[PDB]
RNA sequence: AUGCGA
């Protein structure tokens, strides 16, 4: 009993983000996808904004070098897989209240 | 914004065929999270012995390996939707990735399978009769 | 300082008692059936339980003390001038203790026969939180020994494991008796101003 | 010095320039302020700031009294130029910047070359090397790894003298040869 | 004191005729009293007696 | 034939001592943790323990009381200072001063006229005027750094025992102690808490710190690149309020740790309940002390809503001890505050991952006070390590040079206070003031 | 979202006010501007318990053989 | 009973007369500076503490 | 067998006259000062046990 | 420092066979105890002497500073 | 009662742990004394 | 404070210790304990965690003593098992006493500490930084030596020889048992055979021995130096005493000793010199 | 005060 590979797709499409327990965002929210050429490789940074917040997430660079991530659909009545690439990326949202600041002494 | 000047925006993106064999609760349909190592190639793979659901030992390029699975941090019988592992789709090369869902329920799914690639290694056992010279 | 074959025999013989002793005070004070093997699971967690107890680790040393030392006089009272090479009327060592010229029977145990149990401030010795007492031993190990039971004598000399447990006592005797006479002056002065 | 590299019988103007280097180290900064009318030259004083011309040269003829008839005990001359240098560490000479730190990469980079060669033809000298893995290719990789850094803190520093292009053209080539 | 850590001072320097001589034609370097071993225990310096007697032969 | 003598080994050692390497391998690496340790101080990545502490100083900045009249208010001119590198050079001695062709000095000389045995010590001052308006460089001279036998600065590191004793040494000479005016001084090695390493503690000085305190707490004593270290410690207060403590200037400071939290990277608090009951969600015990510790915090703060606001918050409340005022705006303070404080060992730029620390001390520390785990101990040897004499001189070195530019500062200031005659580029002024403090640093 | 006795805020993740002690029909989030349970009443309970250490006593001895 | 633990022999008029100076005041007069105190002897007072 | 350096039989000391503290007049101390052997308060306490008062004035 | 005149425990002159045991340890590649059975010291007292000295005397002259070096 | 180790008074002096009577006036030292190691001997 | 831990055991020494105040304050190393003056190879430890299994810690976004935390020197980088926790240590060892992995120093400290029923609380921390404390130990599965660190030995299964070593047990053995010692512990000859506070004792008269200081004494000025003239070399020694060259700098002689009680001057402390010995220089020193 | 003999 082992399952089989169909299909492996190598180019960014899909991406994953870690997130706080309880994010939902609203039912339209964007995602800014970037890319990087490093070297040999891409480095991806993702962005969004809301009606109070944006968010904004990036790679551990650390682990991306030492890890990387594979994402597949499986059927079990095809026995086949779409193979996905996709950087998880760990973001973090700020809101307009978050923009605030005082005088820069007492 | 579009920061880091070192990005670019992007260009080409792939549809994913998330309905076309989907219905509701009747499909079985899975998604599948892995870690590899960069030290392996993963398109120069052929199947998966993900169906050994435990056992999952695999041998790639003459190297032993061992696929874990885990039901924990996302499968776990305890909570609804114990994760933040988001997933991100998109729809075309021109627009911005989405909220995984299977209806229109503002509810993040979750990965029906996850698994893990890890390199075993021999740690061969100690021959006493070798060692133990009185 | 030498036994005859004699005395080794007994010696040996008596101290070959001693290896089921360990553990049968441990599952004595674990409350467990007797020979229960030393490799019950039951028999790990207890003691691990004990181990984060320091009363009930007190009493673990208490009793397996109590069995051990039922183990030394024995072995003192087979072998003693009963089983030296050379008795009394010219034995010297035996007859400056005997005679109390200097040392005790004590002494004369340790040099002839064995060390017996170390002790730290009225127990056995200390133990790692692994439940190991020293590298060598696997945690909890109910032998005697790696509770620090010295089965070696000075006349043969004592395993490293053991020389480890009488450099405890060691010190911990030279901690006391080097401290106590400064805990003893101010009792010689507080009441010596007074009755002067 | 001249006359005792024309003299082709006794001294080697080394003696005689580490002899100067001795004779007029004047680890003193200092310059302007009074009317320097009997010794203004830049070719007598220095050390706290102006670099003298004949301790610069003693290390420059040092290193080209190094390189004859070295892979044309006793040895250690390009040991002795390595902590004669160092005993210096910035003061007033590295303190100060270039030929300084440049020909002390010179030296090194030579130190480099002669270790490729006595562990160059044929694989090393002949038939591969099986000998011991190769313990002298990593203490030479080491070394060009450090001869890289004394030329890269010469340029940052502000040192014009060095055409880098050409040097670290033949550093790879000649890191290929230790392949 | 010996390498046993069995120190003391010595008390008279006893002359070599008063001093106890051996069958070889001898007679000791030092003496140590016998008492002070079954308090101290120190076995290893009769050992090292033994061994060092041993060893010059 | 087990232990033989070896006789005609001896003799022939004895008569003609090793010329290329001492027998007894073990006898210098037997001093060799204090050798090594020294020359940590000279050599090793980036330019050797010292070259890094004095990366890390920093630099001291003093305006010259803003005067110019905006030009008041924003700063008459900054004035940068810093010390870039720092030299050790190998004992040295020129008489009769300049014009004396120097000698290198051996030990037995130092010996012999019963006197220290002292290497030039010197570091490259950088002045920056006007945060780079002006740029000045000067090594200054600081006097004999006492240096270490056999270390990579002592003439006998190197040599041969054949050397050796054509130099009046005993033909082995370990080193690794100082001759200190004749008297042979070594630096005694301490065993001190292990670094970087959170160990659980109870202790009894934690309930005398003051009501609501428990004994249980979390002490982890970061050291930095250069070895210099920073213990942390995180009290469970009875009420289940989690204070911070810290030291500076030795003295103590104790900060709520959600502070810090918040402090240290944007965050939401459900970011700070997943980072340490994680999948535990199921602990009332774990739930309710966060809730406690959460919902106190937004108690105390209701307006720090972002990281900002407590940054500019730790700024504010420290500047006046951190010296840094006349230059910084309570954001830079704060941020320079976590920087010097919080999990040094983790460094610059760890904020994410002094963030990950900060959290699993927390989550030990409660695990502590349930009981669900073991306390440690400080005096197992398994909780501790070694502070190497050396790295004790490393310490006291940065220190010291911290000193010498705080010195110029204050010369800076007095000036400032008294005469105002002269303005920060004028090179006389760097000569002028720099002559006027003390900077023997190696006395 | 709500957990244990907690309830963070859905969008942003702050631990917002107590549902129980607002001055409304309805709770607002300090970061967020979300509305109340409105969508869903909570009814906040917890099975506290104690640690099963605090209480010593020789019949808890007798609850050990 | 702290003498005879150790199996120490001390005459009881030892012990017996420390008591009765303990109780000089009818009372569990110690023997530190407190119990000193009452003591008639100034310069006793003096060179204790 | 070694020597050890603590030859306090070459430590002895001797005072039947000597110096003074100039706040006290008491005999100054340590052997290189000719110093007196100091009468700690035990041994003054010893005296008095003895009954030996004029021994101890 | 210098071999012995004499051995402590006997009183016999000793300080003669050093440099003959010394050369009966190198030239006859002989082994210690039969040299100095050879020379005579058959006594453990005088055994001991030769045997466990050393003659670190050798060590001392190195540093002789009444000549350049 | 006074605002680094500031010279002791007579306060100091005459107390501080023992004191002056303790240190030089329950014992001082002597005159016609002598202090040397003890050397058995069974013939006296 | 001054207890004898058994944490010690290859790092300090039960018997060199002074008696007094010090005692329990002043340890000594044991004569193969090594101290780290460097940090390596940090930078590859992710990647090979990351390969072994570990969980990046942005990823994971768990925590909980029911789970292993591995740290790099208090850098905590990912989260497992507490089974994948012991594996990894254990290949760890494995490619530790390898050579195959540069990213890898022979000197890095290992510390697991397993789930324990109120134990020690659970992780992998990894430790390269200075100042630890290091000691060789013998690795069986490799035959090969092993660096281990205080941290780590508490549970690391040590044989202290071959013969005893228990089946699947223990990993290592000690090289040889006087690696627990420190050095003039190891000098003392039998100091196995010697109640314990003897060889302390041992090891401060052996400290406080007139011996010889040096041969250099023509170029030191010492406001002190006891030289022995007459100095040997122990018929007695431990083979230590040839390694450390402590031949160079005999601190004693070897004397024709009688265990006898004879006349009457030798009681409690006190021992007596021949005349005629003494006479000839026995001990003479300056 | 630090180290150490008793
Ligand atoms: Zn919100
Ligand atoms: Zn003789």
């Amino acid at each position: 009993s082992e399952i089989e590979i169909e299909s492996v797709q190598d180019q960014p499409s899909v991406a994953v983000g870690s997130f706080f327990k309880g994010f939902r965002a609203p039912s339209d929210t964007t995602f800014d996808l970037y890319k990087k050429k490093k070297s040999e490789k891409d480095e991806f940074v993702l962005h969004g904004e809301n009606e109070r917040l944006e968010y904004e997430g990036y790679t551990d660079s650390s682990s991306q070098a030492s890890n990387q991530y594979v994402v597949g659909l499986f059927n079990p009545e095809k026995k086949s897989i779409q193979l996905y690439k996709a950087p998880v990326l760990v973001s973090k949202v700020v809101s307009k209240s978050s923009k605030n600041l005082r005088g820069p002494k007492i | 914004f579009s920061i880091p000047d070192g990005f670019k925006k992007c260009k080409h993106l792939k549809n994913f065929p998330l309905n076309g064999d989907n219905k509701k609760k009747a499909k079985q349909q899975q998604v599948w999270l892995i870690k590899f190592p960069s030290n392996v190639d993963i398109s120069k793979l052929k199947s998966l012995p993900v169906d050994f659901e435990s056992s999952t030992t695999m041998t790639i390029d003459k190297h032993d390996y061992k696929i874990m699975d885990d039901t924990d941090i996302e499968s776990s019988l305890t909570q609804d939707n114990l994760s933040n592992m988001t997933l991100l789709v998109p729809s075309e090369s021109k627009e911005s990735l989405k909220i995984a869902s299977t209806a229109k329920d503002n509810a993040p799914l979750q990965f029906d399978k996850v698994f893990s690639v890890s390199e075993t290694a021999k740690i061969p056992a100690i021959d006493y009769s070798k060692v133990r010279v009185p | 300082l030498r036994l005859t074959a004699e005395g080794n025999k007994w010696r040996t013989d008596i101290l070959k008692t001693s290896v089921d002793t360990g553990r049968e005070a441990a599952a004595e004070v674990t409350n467990l059936d007797k020979d229960t093997p030393a490799d019950d699971p039951e028999l790990l967690k207890r003691l691990q339980e004990i181990l984060r107890d320091n009363n009930k680790s007190g009493i673990l040393d208490a009793v397996t003390s109590s069995k051990v030392n039922a183990i030394t006089s024995q072995v003192v009272s087979k072998c003693v001038p009963d089983g030296t090479m050379k008795k009394f009327p010219c034995n010297s060592m035996q007859a400056m203790a005997l005679s109390g010229a200097k040392g005790s029977n004590v002494n004369v145990s340790q040099i002839m026969c064995l060390l017996g149990q170390q002790a730290l401030e009225g127990r056995r010795v200390p133990v790692m939180v692994s439940g190991k007492t020293l590298p060598s031993f696997k945690p909890y190990e109910t032998d005697a020994m790696a509770g620090g039971y010295v089965k070696g004598r000075f006349y043969s000399g004592i395993k490293p494991q053991e020389y480890y447990f009488h450099c405890m006592a060691g010190r911990e005797g030279l901690i006391d008796t080097a401290v106590k006479t400064s805990r003893s002056g101010y009792l010689q002065r507080c009441l010596t101003k007074q009755l002067e | 010095v001249e006359i005792l590299d024309n003299l082709s019988n006794s001294s080697s103007g080394l003696d005689f320039l580490q002899w100067m280097c001795q004779i007029y180290s004047s680890k003193s900064r200092f310059v302007q302020n009074i009317n320097y009318r009997s010794i203004v030259p830049p070719f007598q004083t220095g050390s706290r700031t102006h670099t003298a011309k004949f301790a610069i040269t003693y290390l420059w003829s040092s290193l080209i009294n190094c390189q004859k008839s070295m892979e044309p005990t006793e040895n250690d001359l390009l040991q002795e130029l390595i902590d004669k240098i160092s005993e210096w560490v910035l003061t007033p000479p590295f303190m100060e910047d270039a030929e300084v730190w440049f020909i002390y990469a010179s030296c090194h980079l030579l130190k480099a070359d002669t270790l490729s060669r006595q562990f160059v033809n044929d694989n090393k000298n002949n038939d591969l090397i099986g000998l011991d893995r190769d313990i002298k290719i990593n203490q030479v990789i080491k070394h060009i790894h450090y001869v890289r850094t004394f030329l890269k803190i010469c340029l940052d520093k502000g040192g014009f003298a060095v055409p880098s292009r050409l040097i670290e053209n033949q550093l790879k080539s000649f890191e290929s040869r230790l392949y | 004191s010996s390498r046993h850590g069995q120190k003391g001072v010595c008390s008279r320097k006893w002359p070599t005729i008063d001093m106890p001589f051996s069958e070889t034609g001898i007679q000791p370097d030092i003496i140590i009293n016998p008492h002070a071993f079954p308090s101290r225990m120190t076995i290893g310096m009769f050992v090292e007696s033994l061994a060092g007697k041993a060893g010059a032969l | 034939r087990t232990a033989d003598f070896r006789t005609l080994e001896r003799e022939s050692r004895f008569i003609n001592p090793p010329k290329d390497k001492s027998a007894f391998p073990l006898l210098q690496e037997a001093v060799q943790p204090h050798i090594g340790s020294f020359n940590a101080l000279t050599e090793g990545p980036d330019g050797g323990l010292l070259n890094l502490g004095v990366k890390d100083i920093g630099e001291k900045v003093i305006f010259d009381g803003k005067p110019l009249n905006s030009n008041s208010g924003y700063l008459g001119n900054k004035l940068s200072v810093s010390v870039e590198q720092v030299s050790i050079a190998k004992p040295m001695s020129n008489d009769g001063v300049s014009s004396a062709v120097e000698r290198k000095v051996y030990p037995s000389e130092s010996r012999q006229r019963l006197t220290s045995y002292r290497g030039k010590l010197l570091l490259k001052l950088k002045w920056s005027v006007n945060n780079g308006e002006e740029n000045l460089f000067e090594v200054r001279d600081c006097g004999g750094l006492p240096v270490m036998l056999q270390s990579n600065r002592c003439h006998l590191n190197k040599m041969s025992p054949y050397e050796l004793v054509q130099h009046k040494e005993e033909s082995d000479e370990i080193g690794g102690y100082f001759i200190v005016n004749g008297i042979e001084k070594l630096i005694r090695m301490l065993i001190v808490q292990r670094r970087n390493h959170p160990m659980a503690i109870i202790r009894p000085s934690f309930a005398n710190r003051g009501a609501s305190y428990s004994h249980y707490g979390i002490q982890i004593r970061s050291v930095r690149p250069d070895q210099t270290s920073q213990t942390n410690v995180l009290h469970y207060l009875n009420d289940g309020q989690v204070t911070f403590r810290f030291s500076w200037r030795k003295n103590e400071y104790l900060v709520p740790v959600v502070m810090i939290l918040k402090a240290l990277c944007h965050t939401s608090d459900r970011e700070i309940f997943d980072g340490i009951i994680g999948n535990d969600v199921k602990d009332s015990f774990l739930t309710d002390r966060l809730e406690l510790l959460l919902r106190g915090f937004k108690k105390r703060y209701p307006h720090l809503q972002n990281r900002t606001q407590v940054l500019q918050y730790l700024g504010d409340k420290f500047r006046v001890v951190f010296q840094a005022s006349p230059d910084q705006s309570d954001l830079e303070v704060g941020q320079e505050v976590l920087d010097r404080i919080v999990l040094v060992h983790l460094g610059k730029d760890g904020s994410q991952d002094k963030f990950r620390m900060l959290l699993f001390m927390i989550r030990k520390l409660y695990s502590l006070v349930a009981g669900e785990c073991s306390p440690d101990n400080p005096d197992a040897t398994q909780h501790q390590e070694v502070l190497l004499g050396g790295f004790l001189y490393g310490m006291i070195l940065k220190e010291k040079i911290d000193e010498y530019l705080q010195n110029i500062i204050a010369q800076v200031r007095m000036d400032i206070n008294r005469g105002m005659a002269i303005n920060f580029k004028d090179k006389r002024y760097m000569s002028r003031v720099l002559m006027r403090v003390n900077e023997n640093i190696g006395s | 979202s709500v957990v244990g006795s907690l309830i963070f805020c859905l969008d942003c993740g702050d631990l917002l006010e107590n549902p129980n002690a607002v001055l409304g029909s309805n709770v607002e989030c300090s970061q967020c501007k979300a509305i109340y349970p409105k969508s869903q009443f909570s009814n906040l309970k917890v099975v506290t318990t104690t640690a099963d250490d605090a209480f010593p006593s020789s019949l808890r001895a007798k609850k050990s053989v | 009973n702290v003498f005879s633990r150790y199996a120490i022999s001390v005459s009881f008029r030892h012990l017996d007369l420390i008591a009765d100076m303990m109780t000089r005041q009818g009372t569990y007069l110690a023997f530190n500076r407190q119990g000193m105190e009452t003591s008639t002897s100034s310069f006793m007072k003096m060179s204790y503490e | 067998y070694q020597r050890l350096r603590h030859m306090v039989n070459d430590k002895f000391q001797v005072r039947s006259t000597g110096p003074v503290n100039s706040l006290t007049m008491q005999p100054v101390k340590g052997r290189k000062r000719h110093g007196g052997i100091r009468v700690g308060e035990m041994e003054r306490d010893a005296l008095i046990g003895h009954g030996t008062s004029f021994l101890l004035q | 420092m210098i071999v012995p005149v004499r051995c402590f425990s006997c009183g016999k002159v000793v300080g003669d066979k050093w440099e003959s045991y010394l050369n009966l340890l190198q030239e006859d590649e002989l082994d210690e105890g039969t040299a100095l059975s050879r020379l005579g010291l058959k006594r453990y007292c005088c055994r001991r002497m030769i045997l466990t000295h050393v003659d670190l005397i050798e060590k001392f002259l190195r540093y002789n500073p009444l000549e350049k070096r | 009662k006074a605002q680094k180790v500031p010279i002791p008074g007579v306060k100091q002096a005459l107390e501080k742990k023992e004191g002056l009577f303790r240190k030089h006036m329950m014992g001082k030292r002597v005159n016609y004394a002598a202090r040397s190691v003890i050397s058995p001997d069974p013939n006296i | 404070v001054r207890k004898l831990l058994p944490e010690s055991w290859g790092f300090l020494c039960p018997v060199h210790t002074p008696d007094g105040s010090p005692c329990g304050l002043l340890n000594h190393f044991a004569h193969k304990c090594r101290i780290s003056t460097q940090q390596s190879d940090v930078s590859r430890i992710p990647s090979i965690l990351y390969s072994l299994g570990v969980a990046p810690a942005s990823h994971t976004f768990a925590a909980g003593p029911s789970l292993c935390c591995v740290q790099i020197d208090g850098k905590i980088i990912g989260w497992v098992s507490h089974e994948q926790g012991k594996i990894i240590a254990d290949t760890l060892r494995y490619w530790k006493v390898e050579g195959k992995t540069p990213g890898l120093p022979i000197d890095l400290e290992i510390g697991y500490v397993p789930p324990s029923t109120r134990g020690q609380y659970p992780g992998l921390y990894l430790f390269g930084g200075h100042s630890r404390m290091l000691r060789p130990v013998r690795y069986l599965p490799l035959d090969k030596e092993d660096i281990v660190g205080p941290f780590e030995q508490v549970y690391m299964n040590i044989a202290v020889t071959p013969q005893e070593i228990q089946n699947n047990v223990h990993t290592h053995v000690e090289f040889t048992p006087t690696n627990i010692l420190s050095i003039l512990a190891n000098l003392t000859p039998f100091s196995d055979f010697n109640q314990s506070p003897r060889n302390m004792y041992q090891c401060q008269m052996g400290k406080q021995t007139m011996g010889t200081p040096g041969v250099a004494l023509c170029h030191r000025s010492d406001n002190k130096l006891y030289r022995l003239q007459t100095g040997q070399t122990p018929i007695v020694k431990a083979n230590l005493y040839d390694d450390y060259g402590m031949d160079n700098f005999p601190n004693g002689f070897n004397a024709v000793v009688a265990v006898i009680s004879y006349t009457g001057y030798d009681m409690d402390d006190a021992m007596i010199i021949n005349k005629s010995a003494d006479e000839r220089g026995f001990g003479y020193g300056t």
